């Protein structure tokens, strides 16, 4: 019976019926979860013969629906949240009652007052439901947390039970009872504990720093930790940028208790923990294609000329360079990935370099690469330390366990790394970049943690000509300045000239003018579906084309120019497959092969 | 020596920079006495400071005010160029490109980037933002 | 009070400003404000003005954004007063940082990641650029950096 039901609580549950009933969108949502479990419950049982339980609730709704219940949750989470949860549990028990738990709420929002950043926080905002965003570091090691106990007892058979209430259980405070760990049942029989019957729930606590881009000019950062349980655990790695919404607690006694300075350790409970995107960090594409978008793609896929339009869509502000833009798309797509059975994998993605006199937009192009790229990290010259490396950070952090802190190229995995002033970078690093690019993996033997960890990143680099403007006239070699294998590793070496002409000049002038006085939005959405759906494989339409082409290249160009190897061939295949992705075709084609041919030609000539 | 080639081994620095002013001091007794006498005035008897102050009474700005003014203009209004000014500047830059190419037919050692044009633009908007006007004018650029 | 410089101000300042916008010699009187002490060098003298006032700033799609405002090189043999002139700009400009370096003395010249000895973690250590953001930065010995 506990403390028996009270019409405070009674009203707070009952009033939260009509909503959620209106807006009804949640009522079936719960059902859906049930469904998804049921099916999967049918999958384990019959075939060889799961989801978290929390359901998001928009704060938008309450304003229309209930003002007081709104203002109440925000202002007093302690009193309104647990009855709400109670209600939704009751409902969830109603939906499918027959076959045989918290059922927590998210609280999306529609924030807030109460929108605040970890720099500006407490003590007016104390014990209210807060939205706090920022870098996540240092995170923490996940530990299972013990809740119920079970014991066997001989000779009387039976079994037992126990419950454990932490300081952080529920929300509101409760008169604490330590249960010991029951052993030595009375009468005096021993108790052999048993596992796997006794439940556990995982536990994690991550600290959140204030946003470094939204940081003050300079000052020390100041962070606040957050506790996360069960379904919320492990969602975010350290270094992500994260919006955490949840209660803010005073928990603990502040020295007032033991009578004999600092006080009242405070932390945030739950709750939503959204991973989100910000430039250079933490995914996030994501993206939502709805009903209509995917249809737009599907319609647009059939049109034969689309590739050129797409390739023009990148450059509102940049002339010509249609070939280069074409390239950047062909990097965004990137030749699937192929991992042979019991053998090494052939590199999927395509790497690019740009060399030309300054004003070539080479440094200007790359930022626009970055924005729509869906990741990745940018790196400029030096740069470093370690670039992509974990650096094998000494020491401890914490308690003395040696752990790794991932550099760029690792953190940039499945993404587009930018490199500016690629020539300036110390050879010491380049030595590592060889290992990164083709081989596709990073290897750290340093002290230390000894591991081979995977960075499969795609790469762009812009690098000034050797000395002055001399690139244009200067020889096919001695111009690059960064021999040798690197020149090969890069799939495409594109050269651009700043050499001047009056006509071209005028044609520059007008567009520059109008600038100061296929839409980018739909571009990346166009891209993600293209990326995970679907890989075109390979077809005997094309192969003879790229073989003819390749052999041509070696035989004739080795008289013309350099370098040419099997590497070039690999690149041919990657380009073919990429342009296949652009075509959305489930297959590789001959036309595509001809395209790859074309761009690799303008690369060479 | 060639005008560039000064900074390290590379002129690229000078390429990034919009407005490069080489300053020269040559000795002209007229001008040298001008500058000198001016400095003698500067130290004390503060006669120059005074002159500034009557410039303040009559015309000139206290520079404590100038600041507040700059903040003002900077936040309030964002200027935009006029079309005839634009085409004007097109003519400007194509004459630059053409003529100075012709100059560099001889491989005359020195430069021209569209970045420089963009600079010229930013000057026009800057000065437009002086007059505080939401719109540019031709003369306005002619300076 | 910088950074967090207050953008709000009293009415009469708008009044007297809008009274200054009405001057034909406005440009020309401003160009006389900057160097009461510094004699001549009128092109530089005007260039400072057009620098402080910022310029066209465009957020136009795609993510590319063009910038303002420009750059100025005073380079030349001493007696140019440029190194003094910079102190002046530093005074006038609403938010400004004079750093001649190499950075100095403790201050790095550029954005730098340094770690908080306690709590470890990471923070921006400070430098010319970051602390000076959204305004004027004054550099000397620019070839010596
Ligand atoms: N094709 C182009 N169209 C318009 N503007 C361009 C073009 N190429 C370069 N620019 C101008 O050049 C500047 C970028 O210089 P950039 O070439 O990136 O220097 P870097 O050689 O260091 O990369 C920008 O101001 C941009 O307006
Ligand atoms: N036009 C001028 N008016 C007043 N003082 C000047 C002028 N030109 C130079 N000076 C003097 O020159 C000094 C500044 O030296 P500066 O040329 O900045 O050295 P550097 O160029 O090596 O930094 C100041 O002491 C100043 O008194």
């Amino acid at each position: 019976t506990f403390f028996a039901p009270d019409a405070v609580f009674g009203d707070r549950v009952r009033r939260f019926q009509e909503f959620l009933d209106t807006f009804t969108s949640y009522r079936d949502s719960v059902r859906s979860i049930q469904v998804y479990n049921s099916n999967n419950a049918a999958n384990y049982n019959d075939d060889q013969d799961i989801l978290p339980h929390r359901i998001i609730i928009s704060l938008d709704d309450l304003r229309e629906f209930d003002r007081s219940f709104w203002s109440g949750i925000l202002v007093e989470p302690a009193y309104f949240i647990p009855p709400a949860e109670k209600a939704l549990t009751d409902l969830a028990d109603s939906m499918d009652d027959v076959p045989h738990h918290p059922w927590k709420l998210s609280f999306k929002g529609s924030f807030g007052a109460h929108a605040l950043s970890p720099r500006t926080l407490t003590a007016q905002h104390l014990n209210k439901l807060v939205s706090v965003e920022g870098i996540v570091t240092k995170t923490s090691l996940v530990r299972p947390k013990l809740i119920r106990s079970v014991h066997y007892a001989a000779k009387t058979g039976r079994f037992h039970y126990r419950d454990y209430t932490d300081a952080t259980t529920t929300l509101t405070t409760r008169i604490p009872t330590p249960a010991i760990y029951p052993t030595e049942d009375t009468e005096g029989n021993k108790l052999t504990t048993e596992y796997g019957y006794s439940t556990f729930i995982d536990h994690q606590r991550i600290t959140v720093q204030e946003m470094p881009e939204m940081a003050p000019a300079g000052q020390l950062p100041r962070s606040i930790d957050v506790i996360l349980d069960d379904d919320l655990v492990d969602k975010t790695k350290p270094g992500d940028r994260v919006n955490v919404v949840g209660v803010f607690k005073s928990l603990g006694a502040g020295g007032m208790n033991q009578s004999n300075l600092i006080g009242f350790k405070t932390l945030i409970l739950g709750n939503t923990v959204y991973p989100l995107h910000a430039r250079s960090t933490g995914v996030a594409a994501r993206q939502m294609l709805t009903d209509f978008d995917i249809r737009n793609i599907n319609k647009l896929s059939k049109k034969k000329d689309i590739f050129d339009i797409l390739s023009q869509s990148l450059a509102p502000s940049i002339y010509g360079h249609d070939h280069i833009k074409k390239a950047i798309l062909l990097m965004l797509m990137g030749g699937v990935e192929k991992n042979l059975e019991n053998g090494s994998h052939l590199r999927g993605d395509i790497n690019i370099l740009m060399v030309g006199d300054p004003s070539t937009a080479k440094s200007q192009l790359l930022r626009f690469v970055l924005n729509t790229a869906s990741l990745a990290i940018a790196t400029t010259g030096r740069g470093s330390s370690g670039v992509g490396l974990t650096a094998a950070v000494t020491t401890d952090r914490e308690t003395g366990e040696r752990r790794l802190e991932a550099g760029a190229m690792v953190l940039a995995d499945r993404g587009v790394v930018c490199i500016d002033e690629f020539d300036k970078m110390t050879d010491v690093d380049r030595v590592a970049i060889h290992e990164v690019m083709e081989q596709q993996t990073v290897t750290i033997a340093k002290a230390g943690i000894h591991t081979t960890l995977n960075a499969r990143c795609s790469v762009i680099a812009a690098a000034n000509p050797v000395f002055g403007q001399y690139d244009v006239n200067r020889d096919p070699h001695q111009n690059i300045a960064l021999p040798d294998s690197l020149l090969s590793r890069f799939d495409l070496l594109f050269v651009v000239t700043d050499d001047i002409n009056e006509i071209r000049d005028r044609s520059i002038s007008e567009h520059v003018l109008r600038t100061h006085r296929v839409t980018i939005p739909f571009l990346r959405k166009y891209v993600q579906y293209a990326k995970e759906r679907v890989i075109p494989q390979l077809t005997q339409e094309a192969i003879n084309v790229i073989v003819k082409n390749y052999t041509d290249l070696r035989n004739d160009d080795n008289t013309k120019k350099s370098p040419i190897t099997a590497r070039t061939l690999e690149t041919l295949i990657r380009l073919a497959t990429a342009h296949a992705k652009v075509r959305l075709s489930k297959t590789v084609n001959k036309v595509d092969a001809k395209v790859a041919a074309n761009l690799l030609r303008f690369a060479l000539l | 020596k060639s005008p560039g080639d000064n900074i390290d081994f590379q002129t690229t620095i000078l390429s990034r920079f919009d407005m490069i002013f080489i300053v020269k001091d040559d000795h002209n007794e007229e001008r040298d006495i001008s500058i000198a006498n001016h400095v003698i005035n500067i130290h004390t008897g503060n006669a120059n400071a005074m002159q500034n102050q009557q410039e303040e009474n009559g015309s000139e700005i206290s520079i404590e005010k100038m600041k507040r003014y700059i903040t003002y203009c900077r936040l309030k209004c964002a200027p935009r160029l006029s079309p005839q000014a634009a085409e004007k500047l097109s003519s400007n830059f194509v004459t630059i490109r053409k003529q100075l190419l012709i100059n560099e037919l001889e491989s005359t050692e020195r430069p021209i980037t569209i970045r420089q044009l963009e600079a010229i633009i930013r000057i026009t908007e800057s000065l437009a933002k002086l007059e505080l006007s939401p719109i540019a004018q031709e003369r306005h650029v002619d300076e | 009070s910088i950074w967090n410089s207050v953008t709000m101000f009293t009415e009469e300042e708008e009044e007297e400003f809008l009274q200054l916008s009405r001057n034909p010699k406005l440009y020309e009187i401003l160009t006389n404000s900057i160097a009461p002490s510094i004699f001549g060098n009128e092109d530089i003298k005007k260039a400072i003005v057009c620098l402080l006032m910022g310029g066209s700033k465009k957020i136009l799609p795609d993510g590319m954004r063009l910038r303002g405002d420009i750059n100025v090189l005073l380079l030349g043999d001493p007696g140019t007063a440029k190194s003094q002139l910079l102190k002046f700009v530093e005074k006038v400009s609403p938010i400004a940082v004079y750093t001649s370096g190499k950075g100095s003395s403790a201050a790095g010249l550029t954005a730098s990641v340094q770690r908080d000895p306690m709590t470890r973690e990471f923070y921006l250590e400070g430098g010319a650029m970051v602390l000076a953001d959204g305004g004027v930065v004054c550099i000397d010995e620019f070839d010596k950096m």
